[PDB]
RNA sequence: CAGUCGCGUAAGCGGGGCAUAGGAUCACAAGAUACAAAAAGGAAAGAUCUUGGAUUUUUGGAAAAGCUACGCUAGGGAUAACAGGCUAAUUUGCGCAAGAGUGUACAAAAUGAGUGCGCGGUUUGGCACCUCGGCUUGACUAAUCCUCAUGGAUGCAGAAACUAUGUAGGGUACGACUGUUCGUCGAUUAAAAAGUUACAUGAGCUGGGUUAAAUACGUCGUGAGACAGUAUGGUU
RNA sequence: CGAAAAUUUAACGGAUCUAAAUAAUAUACCGAAACCUUGUCCAUAUGUAACAUUAGUAAUAAUAUUAAUGUUAUUUGAUGGGGUAGCAGAACGUUGAGUGAAUCUUAGAUUUUUUUUUUAUAACUAAAUAUAGAUGAUAACUCAAGUGAGAAUGGU
RNA sequence: AUUUUAUCGGUGAGUAUGUAGACUCGGAAUGACAAAGAUGAAUCUUGAAUAAUCAGACAUAGAAUGAUAAGGUUGUAUGUCAAAAGGGAAACAGCCCAGAACAAGAGUUAAGGUUCCAAAAUUAUUAUUAAGUGAAAUAAAGAAAGUUUUUAUA
RNA sequence: AGACAACACUGACUAGGAUAGCUGGUUUUCUGCGAAACCUAUAAUAGUAGGCAAUUUAAGUAACAUCUUAGUAGGUACAGA
RNA sequence: AUAAGCAGCUCAAGCAAUAAGAAAGCGAGAGCGUACCUUUUGCAUAAUGGGUCACCAAGUUAAUUUUAGAUGCGAGCGAAU
């Protein structure tokens, strides 16, 4: 098994000794985590901070990142909806709606490359006068 | 002296709770040691001496909890939070006889 | 390690003493080394090694007496005198406990050896946080001199006084001596008690004391001068 | 009870409390710039991608790549964060100078103010007032200093 | 000349009693030295370059000194202040927590607290006190039909 | 009378030429690290030097700190006569 | 004009634009906070210095001797011809 040590209290007034003690152990900042094997080395270790730590017996030890995840908090917010952006390295991302599911990323040297409505995107529009809404829709 | 140290020479019922969790939290971390080891077959020394000539907070008088000994008073006793860093040392052993 | 001496059968020991308490350089002096030699040959004066002579005793090593009150400058309050602060040995400040003893008798009416446990912050001191008296006008304390109430008193007949408990409203004066607070004395008085407050109060007064320059006396000093001395005078 | 001191209750901080006191216990809650979480700033590492500049190396008549520097993002969900004497690094600002026979200015350069925005000892936007075509102002890079003052009973 | 002692000094004996800076037969903890292993925040050494500082103060323990006085003087051990803000100690350099890069949060905690001033219990249990004792700086010896409990006892 | 010698006299005024281990002052921002008030020597004790040692950043590390296990030095508290 | 603020900071009612749009500023009330510098073991200190504002006002230059970084040449370097 191992020990999970955690610093309750501070060392601030206490003599040098006690602070290569918790140098030793890796315990720098209060309520900092650490662990370590079930050993006698390590024991005798926690029996000159025992007024200062907190010790636990656990089956595995946790890794920094499996350490830190048991204090992260639910983000409570889920982007469903993303609007045109331009990122710059990629290129620019089309609208995408997670909602229905897309992330489409269009670059180029032209503006038709990139997906987007251009000045003669917008005369082709103007031209086609004959379009016209069903008279049902209407 | 001109200096005030305003140090009452008694405790308040708060600062004995909190010594008796104190107290009670040390017998904590030390069985928990002593418990780990014992599962592995091992033994420290340390453990072994702290187990054989300290009591657990259950185990001491309230005397022995709130005071200490001090050969400059009149009845040789003295408050436990008169002692430097005395909520981050131990502190349960006294002379026998006082 | 080399050199070469002693003792020992030998192994071996010997670079003073059972151990722990003797200062250099410089200069000077005596020996060795063969280094350099201000044109050159020599030398002088130098260099290296060994060695010697030191209350260089302020002993990491100057050849060294005082006064200043006629004093000056730069600094320190990193060290004093007054006051404040801390302390309480001491006190001309008090209390409580115990009770040898005194009291013709009888401990505790009065009295109280040598002591113990304390309070207080008046005296003389310690530390080093910090570089006078009088007059006028108060305020405050209560451990009380008078005035008011009162317990005890073989030792409270009365009177007066003694002791003690309450109590600080008011009062506690005048003069001679001394610079005096203090102290001594005269004569009255119900009584002529104390203390704290920067030993209250000098941007309210006084300046006699202390008290810089002047001067004399005594004492001390070879002397200039000095003195917890004395004397006259001295911008408040 | 012993237990008395001088401005005023006078070392419960005060009000007040018969517990809101004292002793032996139990639980919850409050509680710091400590800690955690989410973001930001700064410093110092690790690789990667992209943008810009400069300088090279190739390609191009029917653009790619190399290096340095600056910058943003990102990987290890990186590490670190009080400070006197003192040591060190990186920058800003002021005055003058080079590029400068340059650039800009009545379509308003410059105006000791006000205002707006930007991680900002600084610059910028706009407004108001006046009116200059250079003895005006000025980016960037660089060079040199009589270069930065709430403190000297400082000086005018 | 002579003997005798529950008188003084001296000698011998005692596994008798006390006494301790220069007594230690016994003898810790702590601290110190080095070896291996493990852990850790490079904290170590050397090279090159190159400072400040040289009245420290207080707390705790234990001593010398003083008077078993001093916010006194002087060593030792540890820490803080100095050069450290913040919370607690009413106010506070040195004590108890805790080391400030900037914000947000009825967030989690330390010391410390929770009737009101003032964030949080007028929260629960068992006893004592009647004196505002006390409640965040213990005045002593001592006295006494104050009260409670316990242990003996009529 | 250390009195006077033109503001000054225990030695004037003026011009030229000083030092001060003492006191005071020493001007913008950001960032990193971060002491000492001890020892030795000194004509020293308000000073100074050399160390301990703060800083810069390279070269090393069988570095340094702590614990564990085994080992060692030394006589305090205590206890004892 | 009922109040005991180093005159700032945290919280903040209200007043404030003749008009569609647009709130800078002042601020009742509540709380926190004893100037600055110097010098010190330690200062709100009743220790030092300053009436306010503006300007002047302090590690510079030379020679010499070094170190780091950068860079030229390289067993030669530099200078001068
Ligand atoms: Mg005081
Ligand atoms: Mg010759
Ligand atoms: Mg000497
Ligand atoms: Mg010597
Ligand atoms: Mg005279
Ligand atoms: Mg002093
Ligand atoms: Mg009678
Ligand atoms: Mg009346
Ligand atoms: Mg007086
Ligand atoms: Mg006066
Ligand atoms: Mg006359
Ligand atoms: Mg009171
Ligand atoms: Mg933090
Ligand atoms: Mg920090
Ligand atoms: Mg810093
Ligand atoms: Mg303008
Ligand atoms: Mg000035
Ligand atoms: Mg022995
Ligand atoms: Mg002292
Ligand atoms: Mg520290
Ligand atoms: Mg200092
Ligand atoms: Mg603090
Ligand atoms: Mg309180
Ligand atoms: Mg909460
Ligand atoms: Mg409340
Ligand atoms: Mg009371
Ligand atoms: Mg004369
Ligand atoms: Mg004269
Ligand atoms: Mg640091
Ligand atoms: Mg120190
Ligand atoms: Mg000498
Ligand atoms: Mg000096
Ligand atoms: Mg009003
Ligand atoms: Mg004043
Ligand atoms: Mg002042
Ligand atoms: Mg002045
Ligand atoms: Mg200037
Ligand atoms: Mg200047």
């Amino acid at each position: 098994s191992f020990f999970r040590i955690t610093l309750h209290r501070s060392a601030i007034g206490l003599p040098k000794r006690t602070h290569g003690v918790l140098a030793a152990l890796g315990l720098r900042r209060r309520n900092q985590t650490v662990f370590h094997p079930v050993e006698p080395q390590f024991a005798g270790m926690l029996m000159k901070v025992k007024e200062l730590v907190r010790v636990e017996e656990v089956p595995h030890r946790l890794t920094k990142r499996e350490l830190k995840d048991e204090r992260k908090p639910d983000a409570g917010f889920v982007v469903e909806k993303q609007v045109r952006r331009f990122i710059p390295g990629v290129g620019v991302q089309d609208e995408v709606d997670f909602s229905k599911v897309g992330a489409v990323v269009r670059d180029g040297k032209r503006a038709g490359d990139l997906g987007v409505r251009t000045r003669s995107d917008w005369e082709v529009i103007g031209k086609m006068k004959s379009v016209l809404p069903k008279v049902k829709a209407l | 002296g001109g200096l005030l140290w305003k140090i009452p020479w008694r405790m308040s019922k708060f600062q004995k709770l909190r010594q008796r969790r104190r107290l009670r939290a040390v017998d904590n971390v030390v069985a928990t040691i002593e418990n780990a080891l014992a599962k592995k077959g091992e033994t420290v020394k340390a453990v072994e001496r702290w187990r054989a000539e300290m009591p657990t907070e259950a185990e001491m008088l309230p005397k022995d909890k709130y005071t200490i000994f001090d050969r400059k008073e009149k009845r040789y006793r003295k408050g436990i939070h008169k002692l430097p860093k005395w909520t981050r040392v131990s502190q349960r052993v006294n002379p026998p006889g006082y």
